[PDB]
Formats: structure tokens, C-alpha cells, sequence
């Protein structure tokens, strides 16, 4: 996506500060909490009976630490985001065949991790910045669709 | 249709704002302006600038709206009967409007009530706002 | 929620299906399956061929579970309670599905009864297959 | 959208039975009666109370030849449907500011039209032809948004 420089760099600073292990699978986990019909995705998963178990399990974890490593490459290719996910829309679009709802979804449920841990530092602007990359994350995940 | 632990999820997490209700519902209005610029057309009789006493004027009737929502919840078409008229009726709104805002609501939450955001909390409060947009986007006259 | 003129306009309309409930039914199954073929991994253990009478057997089931959401509409999370301990507990499955499966429905019933198939029956009709689709979608424990 | 040489010819055959006068606003009208929230792009209308008032519209019955128009260019090209609404989508999308999911809603609604219209004719395999026929023209409309 084009966004302006000073949200461009406001967003890597933030992501600097970003805790590189529990943050992705604090999002893949509230994807699940929140929105359980995704749950069925994740089967080879197992125990995700409570919110408890789903954040508490090392498969989440896990798993979560390689999706949030997909946005990380997608910081750092802004300008072609759907090359970059190319082979991730593949996967998901016609292999996996997961709604394309979901990726607006787990893209929001990240702003809503930063929101968490950064607090008052995770200020207006910096979210519209954010919001910018998670759609364009969901528009290069959905390629394999349009 | 919401579960009763989210009824007294919402109730303990929205009655932990206190009288921070029209700075929060200030920071939601303003981070809906400023993400989905589109919100904005909603409001061309609006100063939609920051620290604005109109912004942080509306940011308190709509977190109050929200208010006497969760006190009369399984009466929410009922008593937010003139909110529908304005929002469904007379203004239209698309209810994407809606979906963006309630996601602001959550940022804005999460961001300053961290310990009262358990991931159980944000889907009882998703449900919540997804509850009172329909009732909002709902002619049920 | 449904507007209590939307109460009346499914109630007349549903109430001139007949036991052409299954047939109907089985024409939104078919038309879902063939539409939108993902609908199919829903159900693997099913013969979804044409004329399928596990198919034409289900669209009875569904449209008869849809004949009691129509009976008692202002009680549906208490009267679809086992509908969504199966669809939202056990199954897990996609809302967007229920809109896939809502809108065949409609396609079915403008096929079959053009008259009653006005523009705010249509309306209506969507409203109340909407609200079926979220008692049906959620987990209200 | 690609699709198989006896749906493609099945499409062409009932559009070649189409009602090019009072479907297209049968289309239109039925948008901003099943989703009212539509009637805030057409103020420029007028009278918009009642179903009977939005159907009973001179603009919409208008208009919605102009849309059923664009509709028939797309059935022309279904192989480059990107491009021939390519302006509309600058239009939209750039300029109107539509949330597409209306576009999703539109094309489901003209695929309500025309079940209402042919009845049987309407067979579960020519929808699923018409289906596919819809989401390109909504994949092509919504194209400045990707
Ligand atoms: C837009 C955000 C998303 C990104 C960036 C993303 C990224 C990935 C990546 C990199 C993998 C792992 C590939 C490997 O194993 O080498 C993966 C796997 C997978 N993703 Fe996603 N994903 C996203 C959204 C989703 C959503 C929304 C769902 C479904 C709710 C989903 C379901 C899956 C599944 C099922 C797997 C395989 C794990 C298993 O064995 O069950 N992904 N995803
Ligand atoms: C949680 C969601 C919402 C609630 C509780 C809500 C509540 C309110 C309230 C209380 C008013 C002022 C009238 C009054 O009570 O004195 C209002 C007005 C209005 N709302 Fe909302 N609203 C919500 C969402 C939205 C959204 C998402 C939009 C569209 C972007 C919207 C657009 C408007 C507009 C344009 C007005 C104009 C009336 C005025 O100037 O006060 N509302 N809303
Ligand atoms: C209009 C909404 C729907 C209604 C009223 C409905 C109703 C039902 C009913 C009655 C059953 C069988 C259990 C019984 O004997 O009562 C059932 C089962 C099931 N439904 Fe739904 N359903 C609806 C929509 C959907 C949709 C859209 C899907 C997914 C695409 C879905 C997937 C299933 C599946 C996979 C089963 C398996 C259980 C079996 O084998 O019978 N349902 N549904
Ligand atoms: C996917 C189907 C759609 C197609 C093919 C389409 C096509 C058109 C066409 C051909 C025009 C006429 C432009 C001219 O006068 O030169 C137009 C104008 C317009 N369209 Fe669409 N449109 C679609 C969906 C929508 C939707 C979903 C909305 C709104 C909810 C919308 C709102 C409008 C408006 C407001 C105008 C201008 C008329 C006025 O108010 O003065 N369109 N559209």
C-alpha cells in the first residue's frame, strides 16, 4: 500500500517495539476466541474449548509467530504486497479455500493485539497507518480471488 | 443473540470506563475518522478536527447511547427505538459504518482498559456492537 | 430485528410454500451446492448428486426447521437452541454460508412463487433468514 | 469470470429472453428496498417512502436500464471484465465512495429478478452460471479498491 512517509516509518518504529513471539499468537488465538466458526480451519490444532486453551496452546502459539512473520515481510514490501503473498494467496485461496472475510478479520484482530500492548503509544494516527497495511495483507492474501 | 456471561462481560468491562465514557467514545469517533476517512461524509456538519468540543460533544451521547444500552439489553430495539429512526430512517447508514466503528470501540478499549480485555471480553464486546449496529441499521417500525 | 409487518409477511408467505417445503428446500440445497461449491465440504457424508433423496431428505429437515423459527420468531434463541448447538458449537460454520444458503432460498421461492415474492416481502423475507442465520451462528450458552 | 462453453451459452440464451425494460430497474429498486441504506447514493431520485414508490420511479426505472446495460457489455466480455468496467470501477469507487459489498448485493438481487422472471426457466445450474457471472462484474467494479 501508499502510505505517507511519516506513517511509514511511525509503523516500523511501533513494530520495532513489537514483542516478536507472543503478539502473533495473541492474534491468531483472539481470531478463534472471537470469530469460533475459524476453529474448524484449525483442527490439527486440538483443545480450543475455552479462551484459556486457545491462547494456551503451544500449536497457536506457534503458528502464530509464522503469521505474524508473513506481516513482518509485508512491512518491509509496501509496494508489492501481492507479489509477496503470492504464494500465501494460493495457499489459502485455492487450497485452503477460507473465506476471504476472515483475512479483514485476523488483519483487525492484529490492531486490536497492538492496541493491547502498546496502549497509549498505539495513538490515531499510528492505527490509520496500520490500517492501511492489514487491508492491503488482506487485498494481496485475496489475489487469488479477483 | 448473546450469551448471558457476555450480558455481565460487557457490564463489568463498559462499567469499568467510568466517567472516561466521552474520551473514549472521542478517541473511537476520532480513530473511525481517521482510519476509514470515508465516516467522515457522514458528518459534513461536523469540525472533524482534533481535540474538537463537537467530536469529544458526540464521542459522549454515543458511548451514553451505549450506555443505557447495556442496562436494558434484552430490550435493545425498544430503547434505542430513536437511535434506530436516526440512524436506520432518517440518516442510512451503511452498516459497514458500523462494523468500523465497533472495531475503533475495541481499539480504544483495549488500548486503555488492557487488564479488562481478555480475549472472552473482546468477543462478548464484538457481539455487543454487533448487536447494537443491527438494531441501528434495523427498521423495525 | 423484523419489523412486526415483517412478522406477518414471511407467516403469509412461507404459509403459501405448503409441503412443498422439501421440494423447495432441496431446490436451495441444490442451488447452494452447484452455486457455491465450497457449501460442500460441509458435508462429506452426503451424496450430493441430483434428485439425491439424503439431499431432498435434508431440504425437509431445514425447511422444517425454518417452519418453527416462522411459528415462534420472537423466541428464536430458545426454540433454535439444538439448531445452533449443532451449527455454531459443533459444526463451526461460516456465516457467510448462511448468507449463501438464505440468498438460494430466496432465489427458490421467487422461482416458484412469483406473486408472493413482492419487493418488501423480499425484503422481509431476507430480514428474517438473516436473523436465523445469527441465532444459528452464535453461541448463546 | 471463465466458465464452461454450455453455461456460457446458457447465460447468453436467457439474457436473449430478457425483459430489457423492467428488470434492470426491478433490480435497482429492490436494492433500496431490501437495503434501504442505498437510498443515500440516489437523493438525486426522489420519493422513496414506500416499496410501491420506489418501484413506481420513473429514475430508478430509468436507470437501472443503464445498469442492466453494463451488465450486457460484461456478459460481452467475460474474459477481460477488468477493463470494461475498469471507469465505472474509477467511478464507484474513486468518486462515489460505494462500500462494495453493495456491489455483492446488487448482482445478488439481479439473480432474485431474474428467478422471479423465468420461474423454472431459472434452473440451479443456469444461477450457478449467473452466480459467477455477478462476482465478476462485482470482482471488476470493486477493482480500485485492489
Ligand atoms: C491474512 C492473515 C493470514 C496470514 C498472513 C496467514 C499466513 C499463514 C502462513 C504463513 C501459514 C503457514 C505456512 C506453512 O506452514 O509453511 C498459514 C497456514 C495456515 N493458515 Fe493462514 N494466514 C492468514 C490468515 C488465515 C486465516 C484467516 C485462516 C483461517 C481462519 C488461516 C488458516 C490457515 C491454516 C489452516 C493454515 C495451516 C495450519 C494447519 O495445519 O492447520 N490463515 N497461514
Ligand atoms: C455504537 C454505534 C453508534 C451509536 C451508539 C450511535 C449513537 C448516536 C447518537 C447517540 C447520536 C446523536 C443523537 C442523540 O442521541 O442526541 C448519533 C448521531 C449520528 N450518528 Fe451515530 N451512533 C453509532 C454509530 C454510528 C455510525 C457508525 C455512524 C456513521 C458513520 C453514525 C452516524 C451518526 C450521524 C451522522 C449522526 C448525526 C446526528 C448528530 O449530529 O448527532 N452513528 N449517533
Ligand atoms: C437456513 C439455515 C439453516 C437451517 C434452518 C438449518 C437446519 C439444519 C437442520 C434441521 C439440520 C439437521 C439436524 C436435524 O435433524 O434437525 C442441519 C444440519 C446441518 N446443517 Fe444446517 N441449516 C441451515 C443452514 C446451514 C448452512 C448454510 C450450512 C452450511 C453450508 C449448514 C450445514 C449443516 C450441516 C453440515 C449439517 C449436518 C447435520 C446432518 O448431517 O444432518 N446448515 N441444518
Ligand atoms: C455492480 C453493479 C453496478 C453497476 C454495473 C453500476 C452501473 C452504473 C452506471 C452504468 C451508472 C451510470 C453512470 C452515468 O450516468 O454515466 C451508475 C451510476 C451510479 N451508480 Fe452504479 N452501478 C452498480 C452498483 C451501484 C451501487 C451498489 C450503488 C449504490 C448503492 C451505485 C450507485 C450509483 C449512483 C449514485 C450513480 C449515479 C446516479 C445519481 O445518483 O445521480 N451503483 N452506476
Amino acid at each position: 500500500v501508499h502510505l505517507t512517509p511519516v506513517e511509514k516509518s511511525a509503523v516500523t518504529a511501533l513494530w520495532g517495539k513489537v514483542n516478536v513471539d507472543e503478539v502473533g499468537g495473541e492474534a491468531l488465538g483472539r481470531l478463534l476466541v472471537v470469530y469460533p466458526w475459524t476453529q474448524r480451519f484449525f483442527e490439527s490444532f486440538g483443545d480450543l474449548s475455552t479462551p484459556d486453551a486457545v491462547m494456551g496452546n503451544p500449536k497457536v502459539k506457534a503458528h502464530g509467530k509464522k503469521v505474524l512473520g508473513a506481516f513482518s515481510d509485508g512491512l518491509a514490501h509496501l509496494d508489492n504486497l501481492k507479489g509477496t503473498f503470492a504464494t500465501l494467496s494460493e495457499l489459502h485461496c485455492d487450497k485452503l479455500h477460507v473465506d476471504p472475510e476472515n483475512f479483514r478479520l485476523l488483519g483487525n484482530v492484529l490492531v486490536c493485539v497492538l492496541a493491547h500492548h502498546f496502549g497509549k503509544e498505539f495513538t490515531p494516527p499510528v492505527q490509520a497507518a496500520y490500517q492501511k497495511v492489514v487491508a492491503g495483507v488482506a487485498n494481496a492474501l485475496a489475489h487469488k480471488y479477483h | 443473540v448473546l450469551s448471558p456471561a457476555d450480558k455481565t462481560n460487557v457490564k463489568a468491562a463498559w462499567g469499568k470506563v467510568g466517567a472516561h465514557a466521552g474520551e473514549y467514545g472521542a478517541e473511537a469517533l476520532e480513530r473511525m475518522f481517521l482510519s476509514f476517512p470515508t465516516t467522515k461524509t457522514y458528518f459534513p456538519h461536523f469540525d472533524l478536527s482534533h481535540g474538537s468540543a463537537q467530536v469529544k460533544g458526540h464521542g459522549k451521547k454515543v458511548a451514553d447511547a451505549l450506555t443505557n444500552a447495556v442496562a436494558h439489553v434484552d430490550d435493545m430495539p425498544n430503547a434505542l427505538s430513536a437511535l434506530s429512526d436516526l440512524h436506520a430512517h432518517k440518516l442510512r447508514v451503511d452498516p459497514v459504518n458500523f462494523k468500523l466503528l465497533s472495531h475503533c470501540l475495541l481499539v480504544t478499549l483495549a488500548a486503555h482498559l488492557p487488564a479488562e480485555f481478555t480475549p472472552a471480553v473482546h468477543a462478548s464486546l464484538d457481539k455487543f456492537l454487533a448487536s447494537v449496529s443491527t438494531v441501528l441499521t434495523s427498521k423495525y417500525r
